[PDB]
């Protein structure tokens, strides 16, 4: 048997999840 | 390498050798022109690179004259464009159009989208500008009443398609070549190996995998018939 | 082989008029066992059934050189007008009623909703009776343009489901061979309905295989009891 | 070996005419031994299907030497003309109709399409009628300028599906063999349509397993209800 | 080493050693010239290294004066070009074109997209610049008209194909060599076994795959027959 | 150690002692040699070691005058060069052409490139300079006429190909060694297990592959045969 | 046999964690 | 059986997510 | 069966992302 | 089966990635 409902909100919540913490790593720098 | 050595290769190491076989060399063309713009994009799309000058063509183009839409007179100037449809160059060598001569000329190829807009500087005035409209053809556009004139050229770039941009090389010395076989591959021979290692790993499955084999007005794949 | 060698090569492989026990046929009786083997063969080669060649119709060129002088072509514009259908747009084709099995079937198309495609070769697909209601409104198996339904029905029909007008119907199939006849039988006496000579159509590489298979047969048919 | 001594040598293998029971065949007898172990064998030979061998046509040398007098070589340019195909763009042309079995099988293109190219040598593919309609629109196993199908249809002939013209249609096929007949037929009898003598043309290697699986059939023959 | 050596090495741990072989040496020639190219591209394009004296390979030209289009008046000056086309050189060594002495002479091989300009220095006036042109020929090109007299010189560079460049190796002090099997083959000893290796790996699986081996007018390869 | 004691040990640990074996002693010489250069670069070409005397050998050269071009008066300066092709050597040790003493004389061996421009400097016109040239050959430059005298010199450097360096050793005090396999193979002891391990594996399996093994017209390796 | 409900919140539970990770790691930055 | 939508698009998600890591990891630095 | 069109790229894709790490971690230096 | 063409340059690829690591570490 399968079914993808739960597996694929987890992965995409995971997915998610890095994806947050990759801009919070984002700075538009200031010191020239 | 011309195409017959890049084929044969692929189907020896597939031993695809009697006529009666699923796969033909015909297969084998299309999965290679395929993979070798696939493997040019991800070897020169991420950073540039250096290309070699193996990955380019030359395609060899006769130009005619041709309204901007009709023969209407507030229509806009005329342009000039090549008789027969032009192949989609890739985004990652030096394309290049030049009036028969590589070390001579200033022909500018440029996007269909920069070349709406293009001449307003009084110092490029005399510059031609080339790009593929989507009709498919290569369309120049100038302020210079000049390159009206301009009958040939020869368009120098790594072409998306290589059998396409094969058709159209310009005649060798000797004559042309009618056979596509006979003609060189456009690849570099470092990127040959992962070309017919991808080619063969794409029929190698295929090669054995079962038929539809009775004919009984049913389907027996099924069963690996 | 003749129907003279088909005699002859029988009778010796029966060994009859031998000193040792023997059997014995009238050529009738050789006839018979002759064409019952021809379309046992027949049959077993196209379904593939045959162990020893083990390959159907037309799976190698050895099969392609048994039954290649069955294959007969078919044509037909003609439709049958007043039958019941399970569809509103089915038409209605004879078979020729020496078909054995259709092997090639497609029917050519003329209708104006097709524009510029007209007579668009179209594919016939034997669809069973379970699938029909699921593939009336089936858009990649269903019909359409490239692609007509046919199912069989009784008195020797075709029933073509399509969505456009069906002009031309053609057929390859295989044909019911000639039976293997000796001699000029009496009266009342026939094979196949044929009274007089009838030579294997088929080419001389399967006639001794059928040849064997007749022997084969006739020795079952004396010694099924003993 | 000879016809002579086909039958000293079969004789001698058989025991005829010794003190212990043994088996005594005639020359009539003989030769439709030998000639239906050399069919049998052949057959087998080629189709790969003896398990001594177990070799194809062309598979190893040894098998090369057997059958290497049977290979012919053909050539014609005529077209049957009024005929029924399955395609608008097929022509037919006539088998030699001594064809046993196609090996080679190779087409001349002459059409002014295929500019500079012209009479281009194409590759004949037999092609089952499953796979013809999916493989007329092919671009890659379809017909083209380096492609013809080849379909078998009745009265010994080949319908060639091509894209261009075909000039000419060049074969290479095993032949019938010619029968192994030992003597001078009575009138009337004959094996293959053949009455007077006829040697066998394979090479003198084969002979003695000709001769070895005529004994063993001469043996099935009169000891198949004992 | 020579070809044959490398060949024959090849051969003898893929023991292909009958000629009823489906893989022959000429499958052996073409592997190992494209994974040499393969590998050279591995080792010398990520960073700049040292490139060993063995990579390298002398062609052997002969020049002549070619018009940079037509005969015509206003079509602009001419050109030397090579009587046959070139290889196509790696970009990873140090390419040059010598007047018969390596240690002499100031020819200068440069890309195709530099040449178009060169020479208006007018310190540089004097130099004679290379290039491979899409034509696959090698074009000259100065602004001091002595180099139109140039009738030979010598092409030592990492070519991107060992075959082609061995063709056109100058004659040795015996005499030329016919066969390509005697000739050397140009790779540093130190590479020999990954391209050995790579080889091998490339016709290990295949030399013991199946074919489509009976005349049956049918695909007997789903059957691993 | 001798060539003979290391093909005997790879022999042995192989166990091809029948004469009736296909991998012979050439086939074990062949890949010493070249696994030696291997093993040579990767150990010394990541970064800077001391090289072993072992890894070294002298090659023993016959200077000759020769033109630079040809015998023409404009073509430059003459050069001495070997009269014998000499081996590449490996960039990883320490090159040194000498005159018969290693302690002794100054002749220094430098990259083809550079000496295309040397001896400028008022202060270095006398120093010999030698190099490889593309054609095979050792060839000597200077600026001082009296480097044409220069008769005999003895090469030492870690050579990429022990045997063609083997081949043309001096004469030892004894004499000349005819047999290849009496003479000392240049790698030192530490490095001798690594190559020979290499060596076995890379023998190991085809050591026990199968053969095409009938004489039948046929490929009989699909079959295991 | 199978049942989610135990696995599946343990599952949110750890998506939920590390979603605070990498919310905590986000700053509204000022030094121009 | 098989089918790549979900999985093709998780991948190519996951090399988008270490693609912004790596980019965000990117500085024009100026203090000479 | 096999074909590597979508793994040779996820491949190449994920070394191209170490790569723009990799240089994404050089400076050029300047305090002397 | 087996080919190394793809695998090798993979390979190689991760090694040059690494090494442009260690000496994007390195400072005088």
């Amino acid at each position: 048997f399968g079914s993808g409902a739960i597996g694929y909100e987890f992965d995409n919540r995971y997915l998610n999840n890095q994806e947050m913490s990759a801009v919070a790593k984002q700075r538009l720098t200031s010191l020239p | 390498m011309t195409y017959n050595e890049l084929i044969y290769m692929v189907l020896d190491e597939l031993k695809l050798s009697s006529d009666d076989s699923y796969y033909t060399p015909d297969h084998v063309i299309f999965l290679l022109v395929k993979y070798r713009s696939f493997l040019l994009k991800q070897r020169y799309s991420d950073i540039k690179k250096q290309i070699p000058d193996s990955d380019y063509q030359s395609i060899c183009l006769d130009l005619i004259e041709v309204p901007a839409i009709s023969g209407e007179p507030c229509e806009g100037s005329s342009y000039l464009r090549s008789k027969n449809k032009v192949p989609t160059t890739m985004m990652i060598g030096n394309p290049r159009v030049y009036p028969m001569d590589f070390y001579q000329g200033e022909i500018t190829y440029i996007s269909r989208d920069r070349m709406r807009y293009v001449g307003y500087n009084k110092f490029l005035r005399n510059i031609i500008y080339c790009s593929k409209a989507p009709d498919g053809y290569l369309y120049f556009k100038s302020w210079n009443p000049q390159f009206l004139h301009l009958e040939k050229v020869s368009f120098n770039a790594i072409f998306e398609d290589a059998k396409e941009a094969s058709e159209m090389a310009c005649p060798e010395e000797n004559g042309t070549i009618c056979k596509l076989e006979d003609k060189e591959f456009p690849i570099e021979d470092a990127l040959v190996p992962p070309l017919i290692e991808l080619v063969v790993k794409e029929l190698r499955g295929p090669e054995y995998s079962p038929k539809d084999e009775d004919n009984n007005a049913k389907d027996d794949l099924p069963d690996a018939r | 082989m003749t129907n003279k060698e088909f005699s002859d090569g029988f009778s010796t492989l029966l060994n009859s008029f031998g000193i040792t026990p023997n059997i014995t046929l009238d050529e009738y009786e050789k006839s018979t066992f002759l064409t019952n083997a021809q379309e046992q063969l027949i049959i077993d080669i196209y379904s593939g059934r045959n162990i020893i060649y083990g390959k159907s119709f037309e799976q190698t060129e050895e099969i392609r050189r048994y039954l290649s002088n069955l294959v007969e072509t078919y044509e037909t514009s003609t439709k049958v007008t007043g039958k019941l259908g399970l569809s509103k747009d089915s038409v209605f084709f004879e078979i020729p009623q020496d078909t054995w099995f259709i092997t090639y079937e497609v029917a050519f198309l003329k209708d104006s909703r097709l524009g510029c495609l007209d007579g668009i070769e179209a594919s016939v697909v034997p669809l069973p009776q379970d699938d029909l209601y699921r593939a009336k409104d089936n858009p990649f198996r269903g019909p359409s343009k490239d692609r007509v339904l046919r199912l069989d029905i009784k008195s020797d029909l075709a029933e073509l489901i399509s969505k456009y007008n069906v002009d031309k119907y053609l057929m390859r199939y295989i044909s019911q061979p000639t039976p293997i006849i000796l001699v000029d039988l009496p009266d009342g006496l026939s094979i196949n309905g044929v009274s007089t000579e009838s030579e294997c159509e088929l080419n001389p590489v399967v006639h001794r295989a059928i040849l064997e298979r007749a022997v084969q047969l006739a020795i079952i048919s004396k010694t099924q009891l003993t």
